[PDB]
């Protein structure tokens, strides 16, 4: 068998600049490759295929080169209409292989999260169980941390978050933290609250609230 | 033209069988191969078998050797999948590839894909809970939470405001039900709006409810 | 027809046959 | 031996937009297809090969076609250099095949015909045949009907009609229509009258001749 | 320059035989082929045969087989097409075609056309008639197309209709034009229907007067 | 196997039909290949099979022949396209180049 | 990836056995073959010999024939070249080549040369 690996796992670069992803397989395959594109939610298109040539009605800023046992691809001048993922792949047989998958996102300057905190609701109180949520909004990069005090007592292993991709229009991104409990446990404490981190703010956010008000 | 369209996907409990189908328009299938390519929740591609025509050289993946079947119908240009021993690994979108390359170009056809699903659950509706917003602009959310199988369709005012909106994607809980929420910022002093409402859409069994969201 | 330079094989995804009206060496 | 097909044989914009024709084959001709053009009589002219790229020279005229046996050539606005016909080709062997054709023209809005009658000559009455003419000129579109009457009755099968081609100013076609007879039966009858009907006209017109006046 | 001529053509006797003659000047005939292309009178197009260069790739169309043929003489740059046995629905115009795609772009040629008419019959000469008061002019029972009709020598061609000629059972041709004109223009300069037909030297020129 | 190519020697201005000749020992089948060379470089191919024309060249250059006689023809000379070429043949194990063709100047 | 690097060389004096070497730095050589090159100044190149992978053909060039001695090196890619009886007109510039053509195209990778002077 036949195994194809993509080295840098994501990237990223600001408008009108080079970018080059890099292609290496094992054994012998000829000339024989086609890089495809998934934008989400949908299906791939074709780009290049026999490893240098182009199909119609793709834009002259996409190029690709190698051959024997080492390929890339490089584009230069990114508009903000290319973020998607990339494929490589391999028919030298009645069968095909794909990769691994390359992310290209984009870069800006830093920003600064917005903080918000819900309280649960009784409808939800009467059924038996209780969630705790709290969101996050526009805030860059990616990397953020959100932790979980109830009664001034950290807890650990029964939350969840989860993240949006990136806008196309201001490129933040968004984050909510939800916190799952029993109702005893609810009426047993009165304080709770989360505090948030990131490389942004200078000094970490704290949010909390009691209940019954 | 030429278009092609799969179907028999769905939801199947851990272990027994399940057939899907291929069939295409606008061509006669007696040239090249048929390839099946499955895709993964949050993975990249797999590619799991090919037929060629008038099925001769028939090649399987690594992975799923043993408990598939593939064939061709001999009549219309319709193709086969039969799975039996299905395990809790195999959930996924199941497409329908066809390419070829000619000195005129390249020919290359994709299906749409088929969501096909194993677990031990039944089938249940939606609940929908509000989130109360409660000095600068203000944050609403509605939150849905058990619900199986997805996806669900969200949309305020009937679509009406779709600007400020965010839909985070599903995440699956222990218990093996699923749970989201979505949000919307709403200007500092927007009091006695129109109207909000959670329109909430699902396919799988026909549920829409629609509920408000007041301070 | 045989040399020890030239690779027999094919490529069954490919099928080489030039339009006549059109030479090889289109890009 | 590849049979073709075409989209129907008449079309009209009114100066708009979105013109489609479609083409259709037989068996598998891979993509080699060419759209020509003729104006009424001089020579074919080349648009597009391989059923997408825009000749040398030749104005904007966006054409995206598929391939296996569906091809389409649209129009997107039409100016006045777009009235004519227009043929599909294929180039697959040693060989072609063409089209039939379909032709293009153009509304503007209804119009009323004039209707006039011309005696025949006395000179051609000496030749031995009498020929009596009804003329319709300035009239849309070309549908139209007349009929002769010689003493008031009716006569079919010795006459004909002819229309000439769009005209490129007002938009309007011209009809003269030929009746022919003996000279014996000409003095037979004294009464002659040529009927008309159009749709623009709310009562038939008749213009009748008397001989000897 | 590139161009193309075609000579022979005309007027036959059905049956008997002809010989249709294509030159190209410009280049020369070393690669690829020529092909001939025939157009009935109002109606579509249609192929009719090929040549490669050298000597072979000669095909034919579906209902001209058996008869005709197509051959190239050597030296000069010459193709040649020997018909026979022609009947009815053959009278068409035919043109010389070209055709190859390569570098650049597309490289096609077409040729002037050449006129045939199958017909038993014999040229003859038109006889005019003028019509009574716009006015109008009548040409009748001439033999064979085209015949080219003006007035006052292209002086007044402003306001002028020429219907297409009608083919009449007997086997003959018959048209005719009219051109509008004021309503008061009495006293006029001249009003010469010029005619004029190309196999039979004919030019004749009449006067109207109400 | 003994090959010669006769012109020696190019005068052409910018721009001009020029041809070279690649007159080989015996019958060979279609194996052939030509060879240009710029001075202080390494070769480089430009046409193999006697008719192919090879990927990334200019399409300015064009080969033919069979059988014993072999040529190349340029449609024009280009200041650029001034160098050595030479002729080689590929059949069998071994290879066998032949003689150089200057482009020569003024 | 393919690029073939020479090396080994330098000035000598008539009469000597100095080693050349041509370690690839990538992918293998279990395909077909590879070659010698040479060219004096002032002339054109000409056929050194040429070596298959393992025991094979090697014939060698016309001026040289059954007298130069050429070997491979199981594993450790290179291919080794060893002349005797040195003459004088034997100063020149050596490559190293290897050609194969496939059904997609050619592959020439052209090696660099070293200078040997008697």
């Amino acid at each position: 068998d036949i195994q194809m690996t993509q080295s840098p796992s994501t990237l990223s670069a600001s408008v009108g600049d080079r970018v080059t992803i890099t292609c290496r397989a094992s054994q012998f395959i000829s000339r024989w490759l086609a890089w495809y594109q998934q934008k989400p939610g949908k299906a791939p298109k074709l780009l290049i295929y026999k490893a240098s040539s182009l199909e119609s009605g793709v834009p002259s800023r996409f190029s690709g080169s190698g051959s024997e046992t080492h390929f890339t691809l490089t584009i230069s001048s990114l508009q903000p209409d290319d973020v998607a993922t990339y494929y490589c792949q391999e028919y030298t047989s009645y069968g095909r292989t794909f990769g691994q998958g390359t992310k290209v996102e984009i870069k800006r300057t830093v920003a600064a999260p917005s903080v918000f905190i819900f309280p649960p609701s009784d409808e939800q109180l009467k059924s038996g169980t209780a969630s705790v949520v709290c969101l996050l909004n526009n805030f860059y990069p990616r990397e953020a941390k959100v932790q979980w005090k109830v009664d001034n007592a950290l807890q650990s292993g029964n939350s969840q978050e989860s993240v949006t991709e990136q806008d196309s229009k201001d490129s933040t991104y968004s984050l909510s933290s939800t916190l799952t409990l029993s109702k005893a446990d609810y009426e047993k404490h009165k304080v709770y609250a989360c505090e948030v981190t990131h490389q942004g703010l200078s000094s970490p956010v704290t949010k909390s609230f009691n209940r019954g008000e | 033209q030429v278009k092609l369209v799969e179907s028999g996907g769905g939801v199947v409990q851990p272990g027994r069988s399940l057939r899907l189908s291929c069939e295409a328009s606008g061509f006669i299938f007696s040239t090249y191969g048929m390839h099946w390519v499955r895709q993964a929740p949050g993975k990249g591609l797999e590619w799991v078998a090919v037929i060629w025509f008038d099925g001769s050289n028939i090649y399987y993946a690594d992975s799923v050797k043993g408990r598939f079947t593939i064939s061709r119908d001999n009549s219309k240009n319709t193709v086969f999948m039969q799975m039996d021993s299905l395990r809790a690994e195999d959930t996924a979108v199941y497409y329908c590839h066809r390419n070829f390359y000619d000195g005129s170009g390249p020919f290359d056809y994709w299906g749409q894909g088929t969501l096909v699903t194993v677990s031990s659950a039944s089938t249940k509706g939606p609940s929908v809970f509000p989130l109360a917003p409660s000095g600068g602009t203000a944050a609403l959310g509605c939150l849905v939470k058990d619900y199986f199988p997805e996806p669900v369709t969200v949309s305020w005012n009937s679509g009406a405001l779709t600007s400020g909106v965010h839909t985070f994607p599903a995440v699956l809980q222990s218990s093996g039900l699923y749970s989201l929420s979505s949000v919307v910022t709403v200007p500092s002093s927007s009091l006695g709006t129109q109207t909000y409402i959670c329109n909430v859409n699902h396919k799988p069994s026909n549920t829409k409810v629609d509920k408000k969201v007041e301070p | 027809n045989a040399n020890p330079n030239v690779d027999p094989n094919a490529n069954p995804n490919v099928d080489p046959n030039a339009n006549p009206n059109v030479d090889p060496n289109a890009n």
